[PDB]
């Protein structure tokens, strides 16, 4: 497979002083490697893997149909485990931890952007881009750094300006750490008699409802009126009784 | 002897272990959800 | 007290990105180096310098958060701080809190 | 006739060393070498005066050009200007001419002189520019050589009880509290680089009290300048501070 | 003393790596 580049490079060491033989070997290496450069260029410029021969180092793997519903819920493991780096096919240029991480994360970030905003490709932005001319070029690290910075720029602006992450931080603060304690105080007051009873001696399903009347109450808005991010995240939350008590669950990560 | 410094060495190590206990347990729960299907 | 830092940093990052265009242009020269850059063979000796240097020195959060990795790392550190400061991380403190 | 092609590879080694700043010869056939066992920049690279060929000129300038290039493109990580320089001088070695071999000695010396001036100009513009070498040397003298006596008086008055106990008893949190209180009391709280200040205890022996171990440390690790200053100098900066 | 904490840290590094390898094995076999 990709082992040919290693054979040529190993072969080229003995003819390093011979002009004609070195010229021929360099020309052969340049033309042969062009496909690999195409894969790398597409990965770093559009975040898409194309050739199905599993030649490329960044191995994106398909989720089994038997686990599709599971992986859709826990997208973190999808985006952190099913992208890998095939160490066998790496050249000595990429044999560096930070470069591998930069390549993988640049491609993942562009893929996230495309899947989120729905763009098929970045034509609308009409930006001027430079592709990696060769694996033996001296500016490979600079090109990778520039591509990584571009990917971070786009994903950062998506999250902050478009998806309104700063307000999501305040929403998490309120809901989890009680930066506004009025609602949770009403909740405790309303269900004081229930909460102090033993786990099994009280109906679980009632607490859900008595919590939703307090927290996820709603007034609807007309079509075309933008929902607030707080509006979207209010209805997501769910409060449920669990069998793992605080003093038991915290002991693991040390009625 | 190892140099003393203003930053708490044992605190840093302990925080690393706790963060390594959260990753392990979350991974175990996910694998349990994956295996039983 | 811990949340004040993150609030300030995120506000600074929001203001920084508000004025920043989307998409960046990258230019390059003709790169005539050819044989002066190929360096074909096994490898160079420059590999020792990459390992010799260290990149554990990053601070001051200048111009806010610039990489998504730091964005995640800041919140992970904040959560770890909340757990460690609270009396739930040690065994003596947790046991005494549970008894109380 | 044979010497031209026999010497071309040597000039290719010199070309790679001059332009990008890298060493190619795996065998011992060049007057510049490395020392992986060494643990400081200035002495990893050393010259071999016995192996300098007769047909090469301005060798002592080639060595400095290559060393400064390595320093710039691997420690300061200033890849942008290094790439611009690489393109600029490749457009003279390979486009204007056909390599170092196809260059008369006068023009070769002139080219090396131009590269030397440009490289040292940029090295100054970084080290004494963005890094502000003189300001940090002044701060070294200000803190290590006791100049800001108010700060040290604040440390001693605030830590008059912490330093009394043995060096093993003092913990990191107490040191941080002492240092922060002393920074607030004294005039260093308005100092530009107040963040860089950091206290430590060197040898926490049972028989050593706090007064005999406390040392103030000025952190310059965030800059490439720290690689120039070998540990020996810092040790001599901590000895004089102790006295 | 802190040697013991470092030892436990590396042990948990290995355990986490094993768990991730288990996930990869399971997914490869199901495909």
């Amino acid at each position: 497979g990709g082992l040919l580049l290693q054979v040529i490079q190993e072969r080229m060491v003995y003819y390093k002083g011979d002009p004609t033989s070195l010229d021929f070997l360099t020309q052969l290496f340049d033309i042969v490697s062009s496909d690999y450069i195409g894969m790398l260029n597409q990965w770093l410029l559009e975040g898409v893997i194309n050739d199905p021969f599993d030649e490329f180092m960044i191995r994106e793997k398909r989720v089994p149909d038997s686990f599709m519903e599971i992986f859709q819920s826990k997208s973190e493991y999808y985006w952190n485990e099913l992208f890998l780096i095939k160490i066998d096919g790496l050249l000595n240029q990429f044999q560096n931890s930070t470069i591998q991480s930069k390549i993988l994360n640049t491609g993942k970030y562009l893929n996230i952007f495309k899947r989120c905003t729905g763009l098929h490709n970045f034509e609308s932005l009409k930006e001027k881009l430079t592709t990696i001319t060769s694996l033996a070029a001296p500016d490979l690290e600079l090109k990778i750094d520039e591509f990584y910075h571009r990917a971070n720029k786009m994903l950062m602006k998506l999250l902050f300006d478009g998806y309104n992450f700063p307000s999501v931080v305040n929403i998490f603060q309120r809901l989890f750490l009680f930066a506004d304690s009025f609602q949770i105080d009403n909740f405790i007051d309303s269900t004081f008699s229930e909460l102090k009873r033993g786990k099994l001696k009280i109906s679980v399903s009632r607490l859900q409802k008595q919590y939703d009347d307090i927290f996820k109450e709603k007034i609807e808005n007309k079509v075309g009126v933008r929902p607030s991010v707080y509006d979207v995240l209010k209805k997501n939350q769910k409060l449920s009784v669990t069998s793992e008590s605080l003093y038991k669950v915290v002991e693991e990560l040390m009625d | 002897n190892i140099a003393t410094t203003t930053k708490s060495r044992e605190e840093e190590l302990n925080k690393r272990i706790v963060n390594y206990k959260i990753q392990l347990k979350l991974m175990k729960n996910f694998l349990q959800e994956l295996i039983d299907r | 007290h811990n949340f004040e830092e993150i609030k300030n940093l995120i506000h600074t990052t929001a203001t920084n990105l508000a004025t920043s265009e989307l998409g960046s242009d990258i230019n390059d020269e003709g790169d005539n180096i050819f044989n002066g850059s190929l360096i074909r063979g096994t490898f160079n000796n420059n590999s020792i310098f990459d390992s010799k240097v260290h990149k554990h020195r990053t601070t001051t959060y200048v111009e806010g958060i610039s990489t998504v990795e730091q964005l995640i790392q800041k919140f992970l550190d904040y959560s770890s701080t909340l757990l460690n400061d609270s009396l739930l991380t040690r065994e003596e403190s947790l046991r005494q809190l549970r008894k109380m | 006739t044979a010497f031209t092609e026999v010497v071309k590879p040597y000039y290719n080694i010199v070309e790679h060393w001059i332009v990008k700043g890298e060493l190619i010869d795996n065998n011992n056939e060049f007057f510049i070498i490395f020392d992986q066992e060494q643990n400081e920049f200035n002495s990893i690279i050393k010259l071999l005066p016995k192996k300098i060929p007769a047909f090469i000129k301005s060798s002592d300038k080639i060595f400095q050009i290559g060393k400064t290039l390595i320093f710039l493109n691997k420690y300061c990580r200033e890849l942008k200007w290094v790439n611009q320089y690489n393109v600029k001088y490749s457009a003279i070695l390979f486009n204007n001419h056909q390599g170092l071999a196809s260059m008369t000695t006068n023009e070769m010396i002139k080219l090396i002189d131009s590269q030397y001036n440009e490289i040292l100009t940029f090295l100054t513009q970084i080290i004494q520019g963005n890094n502000k070498l003189f300001t940090h040397v002044y701060n070294f003298k200000r803190f290590y050589f006791m100049e800001t006596n108010d700060f040290i008086d604040a440390i001693m008055v605030k830590g008059k009880d912490v330093f009394n106990e043995s060096s093993v008893n003092i913990s990191s949190t107490y040191l941080r509290k002492v240092l922060q209180d002393a920074i607030q009391i004294s005039s260093v709280k308005n100092f530009e680089y107040v963040d860089r200040l950091d206290s430590r205890v060197l040898n926490p022996q049972h028989g050593n009290l706090g007064w005999e171990s406390f040392t103030i440390e000025y952190k310059i690790d965030d800059l490439p300048m720290s690689y120039l200053f070998e540990g020996h100098q810092h040790l001599q900066y901590l000895k004089m501070f102790h006295f």
